[PDB]
DNA sequence: ATCTTTCCTATTGCTTTAAAGGCAGAGGACTGTATTGATCAGTCCAAACTTCTTTCTGCATGTACATGGAAAACTGGCCAAGGCAAACACGTCCGGAATGATGGTATTTAAGAACAAACATTCCCTGGTATCAGCAAGTACAGTGCCCTGCTGACAGAGCAGGAGACACAA
DNA sequence: TTGTGTCTCCTGCTCTGTCAGCAGGGCACTGTACTTGCTGATACCAGGGAATGTTTGTTCTTAAATACCATCATTCCGGACGTGTTTGCCTTGGCCAGTTTTCCATGTACATGCAGAAAGAAGTTTGGACTGATCAATACAGTCCTCTGCCTTTAAAGCAATAGGAAAGAT
């Protein structure tokens, strides 16, 4: 009989879905075939980036004495980090606002 | 101006024959190379087939 | 019921609980994170497909994903993501 | 004598206020009317989802805020503090628009 | 039914608020018509693509996804409305 | 030769009036005076400077340009219409109530 | 043997002879025209693939190409290109 | 017997290759299936665009008294046309140069004094 | 064999020629070092991607197509090198 | 005295000359050495096709010419004719680099 | 430096609304086997790169002179900021209804797959016409000095009007 | 016989003649750089012939798109009330634009020499073709369990009110 099913995420030690990523790769017309390790690698990378942004955004939410992350905290996390700001340079965050920044010349004497 | 030999009104580089009258580049080169005038049958021509705004 | 519409919400929430156990997230923020994951997926997959096409290969392998990550992510993010992906593939290959 | 803040004080106050907040700065109903007016030239009797209009407003306000940041930089480059149409034009020209 | 001059609905206070969020301290009097023109051009460019996406789907309602695709086609990716 | 009784202002006004088109330049005025007054063939610099000073100072003369650049090298000076007649009735030498715009 | 390299050179030359019978083209200009044709092909094809994906269509039809042309080309180029494509498809169908 | 072959490009009245375009669409992983009229429409559009650029480039070549189109002529044709300039704004043409353009304020003025 | 200080090979007259083609009339004395830095950054960004493409193909020679792809993915599409 | 053009005349002459032509303005060999020096930090014992180096030089010169055009616009904005480091910095800032 | 005014932040209490948690099912992931087609490994070779040597300059470096552009200082007037008051148009919600989008069934049209023929496209090879190189006239334009033409500060000299002295007329 | 109007001569104001200086602007001359026209050299593109791999034609299958219907949800229009925002006006302050000055940091031109460009040659090294081998992905069927929709609970955030501290502006 068939052995007990184990998700590929559990085999790879990931929280993100390896199976869904593989299916989306197959259905996206990216290539004729998809390797076994490609969805694992891609899911691991996506999980890492999500964890990075969530860590920074949780820090920003804590700085505001807030318990829940809102778009403002995601914007603050992204634009205060050089790497993420470079990755997401051309992206607009709805309800994210902007970083507070006044040019020094505009301040009073 | 026009070529004294074959009478094309446009050429990439006007030249002059032994008699001093203007000749187009192809006829001048053909004369200087072969010693014979360039045939008008050898001359090519065409008419535009496509146009737009 | 309405037609099912899948998303990354549960996985983003699990990662959040892993990183900030006591922090929550609003629905708008979760939508933004879902858009982010879709965007990065499309970027990496498109670059990998172009890499496979340039080399006249039919299959996208983990090497294509690694090269796409190197091309797309900047600086330290690239190497950290490469380490994470290599570690995940090593774990998976051991079954 | 009535109290009066000197020029530029309330301007800096408003800069801090609106850079701290995130709500939309254009009134929703006239912006929706503008969107429908522009859309009627491409196709008549167009329905609109509310979220479509909200996405349009978010994109427009983000674009205008970024443009004003570039315009402010261009104005300061000319040793001015007042933005002028020439500043917007230069910013658009360099951005490639 | 028909709408005529709604561009003036983008009032001077709204443009001033947008400039303030952009960090601008002092604003020339001629900025407002320039901003209205720039905004109208941007909106026309986005809405044309959104309506094209709507027409291709044979729909008569412009959805948020149409706007998101139109913005992404122009290098202005928007998060928070996709899906 | 004896000095003509006419003053420079009267001479300039008469030269302007007698022209076929009521138009002359400084060079044409010089040619006319050379033609009809052999007295001024000496002291050339003196009377040239005097004519220039008088023309620049007197308000009854106003300058006009040349539209298609003409032969050029100068400008055209026309009598101010409001001047009327100032040297009439034999008063060529010294005018009264000099014309003024203000 | 050695692999052959296909290109659009002969077709670009035929079009040139149609528009300017007496004009020629240098090899570098022909290479630029090849780059241009490949670039425009890739833009239109990618946009058509995106359109089919958004509408959950499996097939790229002439309608997808028409919409992609309307999206990509500006102004009068879009109108004239749509007219040319429609004319070509009608002629092909009638024959 | 089998009817004599006739190319789809000739069938559609085109100079560009319909068969090659169809093959490239199939091989490029753009979609699972490709319609019969899609390659025809795409070939017609590509032919129209290249005809436009070649016409403008030939005019530019004639202006320079040349007979062969070179990359400089393609650059001049593209950048002098507002719509092609919009389409190919982010493109570099090797050996194309730039349009002659000097800002008006950089040109010399006339000084009141004519001395050194 | 090892190359050390070739950035200075982008000489002052070369930068002057590049500026002249850009329509610049007068050039500050400090422009040359800034231009060298900017060119260095641009070349590093392009060559990094080109060498990444080369390594993925397991080749030891950087081909023109590697450069073309590297430029293309940075929005710097180049015609005339087999693109 | 020997003839001597005033400042800016030869500069305008050179602008016209180099906007009329198309040849590469950087010397080929030192640029090739620079390319190899930069490449050696990413991988050792690399080889380059000649066309690859030519493509790199073409792209770099095009990029620098465009950057100088934007820098010139920025300098003109501030009522100057001399380009300065601040002009390049503003241009690269507005371009998003 | 001190006092008044305004704004902002921080703290506390109520509430409301949005997120977290629990449950059902279905569609999508997982397991196992056979097929097969993509990729890997080793060998070879030719062509494309790298390296070294020589000439020959054209181009870069360094120098000196001096021109003009950038920056600083000053002034003023006019354009924008700040604040008050009235109006008005937005925001919120509520209801009616018309529309359009989704889903399901019958079906009809069109595309994928397979196989063979042949024909269009690529590569290879030759001449001839466009393009490049050099020289010499011709043209255009920059830089400079001279002259005419304008305007203004300054003085000095004839013309003619007005006041003072002498004659003739009125009281 | 005596006082005053009118005639005559001297003096002062008007206005014109004469010096002198500095500015704009037109035009002539010298010199440098670019363009045009011609001839001769060359190089590169057009045209003709072999082969190969790709396109077209025909048939069958199947699945993707089409037409019709139903229905439900979701968008449009209108209406009503409250009040926050907009618009217009007035006051004034400080920022932008114009003007002047200086000097330093750029441009122009000359001279020297050095390394970049081009050619040749040899070495070498590696990118791609070819063959066999192997291994990893696809396809299919059957199992079952993870994720999404729906519904309920509660706590995080929003709103209102108050009080204290910070900062701006005036004296
Ligand atoms: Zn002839």
């Amino acid at each position: 009989a068939r052995a007990k099913a184990k998700t590929r995420s559990s085999r790879a030690g990931l929280q993100f879905p390896v199976g869904r990523v593989h299916r989306l790769l197959r259905k996206g017309n990216y290539s004729e075939r998809v390797g076994a390790g490609a969805p694992v690698y891609l899911a691991a990378v996506l999980e890492y980036l999500t964890a990075e942004i969530l860590e920074l955004a949780g820090n920003a939410a804590r700085d505001n004495k807030k318990t829940r992350i809102i778009p403002r905290h995601l914007q603050l996390a992204i634009r205060n980090d050089e790497e993420l700001n470079k990755l997401l340079g051309r992206v607009t965050i709805a309800q994210g606002g902007v970083l507070p920044n006044i040019q020094a010349v505009l301040l009073p004497k | 101006l026009s070529c004294a030999n074959c009478q094309t009104t446009t050429t990439t580089l006007w030249r002059r024959n032994a008699e001093g009258e203007p000749v187009c580049n192809a006829c001048g080169l053909y004369m200087k190379l072969h010693g014979v005038p360039r045939p008008l049958a050898m001359r090519k021509e065409g008419i535009q087939t496509r146009k737009r705004k | 019921k309405r037609s099912r519409k899948e998303s990354y919400s549960i996985y983003v929430y699990k990662v959040l609980k892993q990183v900030h156990p006591d922090t929550g997230i609003s629905s708008k923020a979760m939508g933004i994170m879902n858009s982010f994951v879709n965007d990065i997926f499309e970027r990496i997959a498109g670059e990998a497909s172009r890499l496979a096409h340039y080399n006249k290969r039919s299959t996208i392998t983990s090497r294509e994903i690694q090269t796409a990550v190197r091309l797309l992510l900047p600086g330290e993010l690239a190497k950290h993501a490469v380490s994470e992906g290599t570690k995940a593939v090593t774990k998976y290959t051991s079954a | 004598k009535p109290h009066r803040y000197r020029p530029g004080t309330v301007a800096l106050r408003e800069i801090r206020r609106y850079q701290k907040s995130t709500e939309l700065l254009i009134r929703k109903l006239p912006f929706q009317r503008l969107v429908r007016e522009i859309a009627q030239d491409f196709k008549t009797d167009l329905r609109f989802q509310s979220s479509a209009v909200m996405a349009l407003q978010e994109a427009c306000e983000a674009y205008l805020v970024g443009l004003f940041e570039d315009t402010n930089l261009c104005a300061i480059h000319a040793k001015r503090v007042t933005i002028m149409p020439k500043d917007i034009q230069l910013a658009r020209r360099i951005r490639g628009e | 039914k028909v709408l005529r001059d709604n561009i003036q609905g983008i009032t001077k206070p709204a443009i001033r608020r947008l400039a303030r969020r952009g960090g601008v301290k002092r604003i020339s009097g001629l900025i407002y018509e320039e901003t209205r023109g720039v905004l109208k051009v941007f909106l026309e460019n986005v809405i044309r693509d959104a309506v094209t996406y709507t027409e291709h789907a044979k729909r008569k309602t412009v959805t948020a996804m149409d706007v998101v695709y139109a913005l992404k086609r122009q290098g202005r990716t928007l998060y928070g409305f996709g899906g | 030769h004896a000095k003509p009784p006419y003053s420079y202002i009267s001479l300039i006004t008469m030269a302007i009036q007698q022209a076929p088109s009521k138009m002359l330049t400084l060079s044409e005025i010089y040619q006319w005076i050379m033609d009809l007054f052999p007295y001024y063939r000496q002291n050339q610099q003196r009377w040239q400077n005097s004519i220039r000073h008088s023309l620049s100072f007197n308000d009854c003369f106003v300058k006009v340009a040349r539209s298609p650049d003409k032969p050029g090298k100068g400008s055209y000076w026309t009598l101010h219409p409001d001047s009327g007649n100032m040297f009439e009735n034999g008063c060529y030498l010294r005018r009264q109530k000099r014309f003024k715009c203000e």
